[PDB]
């Protein structure tokens, strides 16, 4: 089964650098790990405004994720991921970009789930959607619902959270208000 | 330019690990949405039609942007911010001097100072004694630069037996109007003897 797949990637200002070098890295490491024939890949990276840094044709051409992602700049401003979200839905899975119209659609969309916008995604109804939390704004309430209305259902199955080694200063924290 | 959004303070200095407040403002009538994007942790809200004030902690990364919005019928107006953040110079470290030194041969003084900073605000100094053997300003260093090291190549004397060697470290915060911050390495004793 041909797949098309697209990394949405969280490029705002509340991502610290290192965690987008993270992100930079994830996108390289899934990538390697499903270096096949079936899987041809792009990337669009979204914080006010949406840049695909690569598309699918990019991809066959190049195939080496460092080579790929090499003109990525950290966007460092707002976070319209419901906007984003529409972008990748009308604006990159099209035959111009290289997409196979036979190919099932897969979305990754990496995020801390703290998006400025809001609407709806309904334009991206028949994308499966994988998400991938990640940054300490993530681990708000209503950062974790944003992140599951955008999952495909059952969302417990498409949202991971990515460990980027700070759960005990969530931990501290938390625990410095209630205890006091 | 008749509807807009400010943040203030626009530029602020914070010391490493601190916090500050900062308030968003907008002179739109009815604005629609508003918010303030940072990746530091907040501990503090306070919200009013036209205003957000965030109290952001553990403030630790040389720079930071905050960016302040607020959607204004069709636009989002917005107002962006710096927090920079200094360190003091709490580890100020000589290198270890050889055991014995000949006379009449070199030796190396190194002065590292990790993570003080900016670095453009500061001077290292060698010293032997109460003497300045050598002084370097960092001036002109990119705003971002932490930490600082000094070395330098030390002639051998036989007055120098017993001698301490030590460095001081100066971030000068004064133009800024957050005061000068000093420390100096403990002493290293030179100890000096004839080859012949
Ligand atoms: C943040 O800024 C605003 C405006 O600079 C502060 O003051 C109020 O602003 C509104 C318009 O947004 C004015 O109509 C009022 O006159 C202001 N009220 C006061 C009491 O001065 C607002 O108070 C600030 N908030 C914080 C927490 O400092
Ligand atoms: C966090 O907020 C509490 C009050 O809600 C305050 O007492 C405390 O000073 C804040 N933390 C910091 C680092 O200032
Ligand atoms: C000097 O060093 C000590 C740690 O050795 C530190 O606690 C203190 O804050 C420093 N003083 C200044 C002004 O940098
Ligand atoms: C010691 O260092 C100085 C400065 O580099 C050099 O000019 C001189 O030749 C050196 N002297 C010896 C004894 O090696
Ligand atoms: C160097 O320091 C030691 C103690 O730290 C002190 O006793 C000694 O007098 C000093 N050497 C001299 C006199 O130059
Ligand atoms: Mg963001």
């Amino acid at each position: 089964m041909n797949v098309d797949l697209v990394f949405l990637f969280d490029g705002s200002m509340s991502l610290q650098p290192d965690e987008f070098q993270k992100i930079l890295d994830f996108m390289k490491d899934v990538m390697k790990k499903l270096s096949n024939t079936s899987y041809q890949f792009a990337a669009v990276q979204f914080s006010t405004s949406y840049k695909t840094e690569f598309d699918f044709s990019d991809y066959v051409k190049w195939k080496d994720p460092d080579a790929l992602l090499k003109h990525v700049k950290h966007m460092l401003l707002l976070t319209n991921t419901f906007g984003a979200i529409n972008y990748v839905a009308t604006e990159v899975f099209r035959e111009e970009l290289g997409a196979r119209p036979d190919a099932t659609k897969v979305l990754i969309i990496i995020t801390d789930g703290e998006a400025t916008d809001s609407g709806n995604i309904d334009a991206a109804k028949d994308i499966i959607r994988y998400i991938i939390g990640i940054g300490k704004h993530s681990q708000t309430k209503e950062s974790q619902e944003t992140l599951h209305k955008f999952a495909s259902k059952p969302a417990s199955e498409f949202v991971k959270i990515l460990d980027t080694g700070e759960k005990l200063k969530d931990l501290f924290t938390e625990l410095q208000k209630k205890i006091y | 330019e008749p509807f807009w959004a400010d943040l203030q303070p626009r530029v602020a200095f914070v010391e490493r690990g601190g916090s500050l407040w900062l308030n968003c403002s907008t002179n739109c009538p009815r604005p629609e949405r508003g918010g303030l994007e940072t990746s530091l942790r907040r501990n503090g809200t306070q919200r009013g039609l036209r205003w957000l004030a965030r109290q952001l902690v553990d403030i630790r990364e040389p720079e930071t942007q905050p960016v302040c919005f607020f959607r204004c019928a069709r636009r989002t107006l917005q107002a962006r911010g710096l927090i920079r953040t200094f360190q003091r110079p709490d580890r100020v470290e000589l290198m270890p001097l050889p055991p014995w030194q000949p006379v009449g041969e070199n030796f190396t003084l190194s002065c590292r100072v990790p993570g003080a900073g900016p670095r453009a605000s500061l001077t290292l100094t060698l010293l032997r004694g109460a003497q300045e053997l050598i002084r370097r300003s960092f001036a002109g260093e990119p705003p971002r630069a932490r930490g600082a090291v000094l070395t330098a190549t030390v002639l051998a004397r036989r007055e120098d037996h017993g001698a301490n060697f030590s460095c001081r470290a100066e971030l000068d915060l004064r133009p800024h109007g957050l005061g000068l911050f000093e420390n100096s390495s403990a002493p290293r004793e030179l100890r000096t003897f004839s080859l012949s």
